[PDB]
RNA sequence: AAAUCCAGGUACGGGUGAAGACACCCGUUAGGCGCAACGGGACGGAAAGACCCCGUGAAGCUUUACUGUAGCUUAAUAUUG
RNA sequence: UUGUGGUAGACGAGCGUUGUAUUGGAGUUGAAGUCAAAGCGUGAGCAUUGGUGGAUCCAAUACAAGUGAGAAUGCCGGCA
RNA sequence: AGGGGUGAAAUUCCAAUCGAAAUCCGUGAUAGCUGGUUCUCGUCGAAAUAGCUUUAAGGCUAGCGUGAGAUCACAAAUAAG
RNA sequence: GUGUAGUGGCGAGCGAAAGCGGAACAGGCCAAACUUAUCAUUAGAUAGGGGUUGUAGGGCUUGCAAUGUGGACUUGAAAACGAUAGAAGAAGCUGUUGGAAAGCAGCGCGCAAAAGGGUGAUAGCCCCGUAUUUGAAAUUGUUUUCAUACCUAGCGAGAUCCCUGAGUAGCUCGGAAAACGUUAUUUUGAGUGAAUCUGCCCAGACCAUUGGGUAAGCCUAAAUACUAAUUAGUGACCGAUAGCGAAACAGUACCGUGAGGGAAAGGUGAAAAGAACCCAGAGAUGGGAGUGAAAUAGAUUCUGAAACCAUAUGCCUACAACGUGUCAGAGCACAUUAAUGUGUGAUGGCGUGCGUUUUGAAGUAUGAGCCGGCGAGUUAUGAUAGCAAGCGUUAGUUAACCAGGAGAUGGGGAGCUGUAGCGAAAGCGAGUUUUAAAAGAGCGUUUGUUUGUUAUUAUAGACCCGAAACGGGUUGAGCUAGUC
């Protein structure tokens, strides 16, 4: 099947699974959030084991 | 390979119909009705295989009481005189048909008195 | 074997059927639903859909494409933890093609990588080497003639 | 099973359900064990060893 | 000749039960089977309720709801001095 | 010794039909189908026998399935 | 001559059918909405909840069953303090 | 290559171009300067040579050496191999059950022919045939050889000499093919409208450099798709509810005024040997006789079960509240797949169907009149996971394609995953991004590959059936409305 390109631009593969992603809440209304909030959300992240199946076969 | 599949239906319907023999109306000719009739018949057989082992025991007790009321004493008293004194695990259907052999049950009747 | 006693060991597993038997173990609605949406024809809507809630592949931000419309420059890697097993010296492009390490006709720079120690002296001819990899190569009396 | 593809042999054996002549490269795994009796050429041993 | 038809040898009162029982519970009544009538029931037969509601349904119609558009009209331009 | 109610459902173990591949067998001394019969298994099922019938089937192992009917106000065909 | 005709205007009629014919094709249109989904047997075995949802008769994730594997005791339950 | 680069209310989705490996393979022909002849020689037109362009070429002045390489190719002479009719073409009796032998049993025979069909049962030697060898008066196809007509050829020297595809290309205004939803590329409806090798264009805005190619002219075989037709053959394709709707005088019968919609049904028997004749009846017909192994094979014509409806042995019922069955049960008449046996069931106990949908069923909800047949989880391409198998320490692995029996397999390593990963990227590397940080944090610290099979899922209608619908194309004014 064709892999949806709308998602191939929002996920990155890593060795032994562990899909990589970026956190949201970074492009709007900075003053409403603390500087500590932006300090945390600047880092990358990974998805939980819950949505792993819906991402695996889709990518 | 196109499959016709004719033998299975005939043999199944014949086997189901043969089970319900001596049935009123068309219930012994229509397979669709015969299967339901045999379903219900076997369910009744299942429940009756316990209902009869209970009803026979009921008639068992009744016919013991019939004989024991003639001696002027109570059936429960007879079971008592079996159990606590003069310990006897004697069969009930035994003592029932020992009415048929005459006066031989009376030996057990007189034996409970120590 | 003979054509009358062919035998398997563990293949020929169970064959589920979605439309045979009321009480075969699999019912009339086997696998799909009990009159739910998935039970119906062409059920199991598209995998990315999540019920009406905004999809996960849209709630997340979008990654970057720093180099727009290009492919990453590919390299052929020679890790020093595996070259030692391959029995050959003077490892050079005139000699890789013989050992089937690389494709016969292929133009590509060669990268040298590794930290694990090596014993037998070697003579690499590559385009680039890691600094500590080069140090490790030169520790064991080896020599690397770094090409252009 | 024959390596030389002799014409004298192949002229015969064509009207019997039991016998047929084939080259080494032509026979498969199935037919080779369907025979119940084998008649092999002396030449085919070296080629069979070479192909293992 | 027809619609209907799960299989039927098809009772009534009180109650019970998916909430109004030919079959369930307890009592009552009643020989088997016709024929002529008479329509109370079998939520009777015939219409996958026309009504209400649901469906991310259909169609038609309407306007200063949206986006358009045939047509109408004005302007630059070629036909052009 | 502990257990064995059971739909939705997961999962394991099996039967049957058609055809093909081989290995054996039956068959105008009578196959299949089908009629009926007081058989044998836990089951889908599998036997035996008599009459009907005058040409194909059976047993063991595998493989491939237009494959196993009680309903869809069914549809064809016949009949109350 | 049909997203048209005609219409002393009623949504009349246009071959018994007309809020827009009959017929063929795209067409096996789609349908979160009915009903059906045919061989048997062995073991275990729910839910009708929370969140979200142009969602409320639906779907997704979590909990709930089940197949394979690990933890065997520091993990989990029962009685007591 | 690759579901890659990318394109998308960045959503459903969509999807290249290089390069690589294969199938096949070959390039030619016009205008232009130059020149000749003719056009009221004003021709601007007609007809001849000359050239087919980038390693820039051609024309001009002037030399050398060809006499030939060759086919998108004209005809004549022949040859081979087919095609449209045919021929030759091996081998047996005996007994047997039997209506009939060919099956079955005994001894034989041939195969470059044991494919197939028919012959009173399944025939190698009964028949046609079949493998092979042959045969064309006439027509026709492909290929081969020779002769022949047209078209074609190399290397020099001068020279700021001349020529090298005009509403052309860009530009602007709107579009469209491009994977792109308008961006170079391409194309054009409206306008604008150059140069001439010191040129022009191209390398996803553009300029410069660099390199590549010569548009605005024309032509082209094979390699690719398809099969209504003819020939031969094949089928783990169907067998009269199947197979194309059409095994039979099927697009017929029929439904319609017309577009169109559109049926059902085949089988005696080896051979009619299809029943002479008699009895009843008017006859159809039946019973006989007769043929035939069989007439229960009789024209209704292979096999003949179900709902259905009749007749009959044995038993039971007319005081009985009945989902009609079950467990005990006397009596009655029979004797079997010998089995604590069979049919019937006076009498007592118990006893509100089957499916679907449901908080919930006997339902005063539903689905079925019965019967027989048909009537739904597959298939193609990929992914995931289990199981199994082969290979394994520089592993493993073939796709298309060629070879043949339409076979596995042989060759074909083009690619694919694994071997190093991280980072948006430049890049670095057992480290890497963040940072001043080598501190910490995320990821990493070699841990397979190709298949068979199973389950789920992705695009295909993807379990089956069911709409009001939409759009496009046709036919209708003979009904009716209006008009003439």
């Amino acid at each position: 099947m064709k892999v949806k390109s709308a998602a191939k631009k929002r996920f990155k593969l890593t060795k032994s699974g562990q899909i990589k992603r970026k956190h949201a809440y970074t492009s709007h209304l900075a003053p409403h959030k603390t500087t500590k909030q932006k300090r945390h959300l600047r880092k990358q992240g990974t998805v939980s084991a819950s949505d792993f199946k819906r991402i695996g076969n889709l990518i | 390979m196109r499959i016709k599949g004719g033998k299975q239906t005939r043999v199944r319907r014949k086997k189901w119909l043969k089970q319900a023999s001596g049935s009123f109306g068309t219930r012994h000719a229509s397979y669709k009705v015969a299967k339901q009739t045999v379903i219900q018949a076997a369910k009744y057989a299942y429940r009756d295989r316990r209902n009869k082992k209970r009803d026979f025991r009921s008639l068992w007790i009744l016919r013991l009481n019939a004989a024991l009321r003639e001696q002027g004493m109570t059936y429960s008293v007879f079971i008592n005189l079996l159990k606590k004194h003069n310990i006897e695990i004697n069969r009930k259907v035994l003592s029932e048909l020992a009415i048929k052999e005459p006066s031989k049950f009376n030996l057990i009747v007189q034996k409970v008195k120590s | 074997l003979n054509q009358l006693k062919s035998v398997p060991k563990a293949r020929n597993h169970k064959t589920k059927t979605l439309g045979r038997g009321h009480g075969s173990g699999l019912g009339k609605t086997s696998g799909r639903g009990q009159k739910g949406q998935k039970a119906r024809k062409s059920g199991l809507t598209r995998p990315g859909f999540e019920g009406g809630q905004t999809p996960l592949y849209r709630r997340l931000p979008k990654f970057g494409n720093a180099r727009k419309g290009f492919l990453k420059q590919e390299w052929v890697v020679l890790n020093l933890n595996k070259i030692a097993k391959l029995k050959l010296d003077k490892i050079n492009r005139a000699s890789l093609i013989e050992k089937q390490v690389i494709s016969a006709k292929s133009q590509l720079p060669i990268k040298l990588i590794g930290h694990t120690k090596l014993e037998k002296p070697l003579h690499f001819e590559v385009h680039k080497v890691s600094k500590q990899a080069l140090k490790a190569v030169e520790n064991a009396n080896g020599s690397v003639k770094l090409l252009e | 099973v024959v390596n030389t593809l002799n014409t004298n042999l192949e002229q015969s054996t064509s009207n019997i359900k039991n016998v047929q002549v084939k080259h080494l490269d032509k026979v498969s795994v199935r037919d080779l064990m369907l025979a119940n009796a084998l008649l092999v050429e002396k030449e085919v041993l070296k080629a069979l060893e070479g192909k293992f």
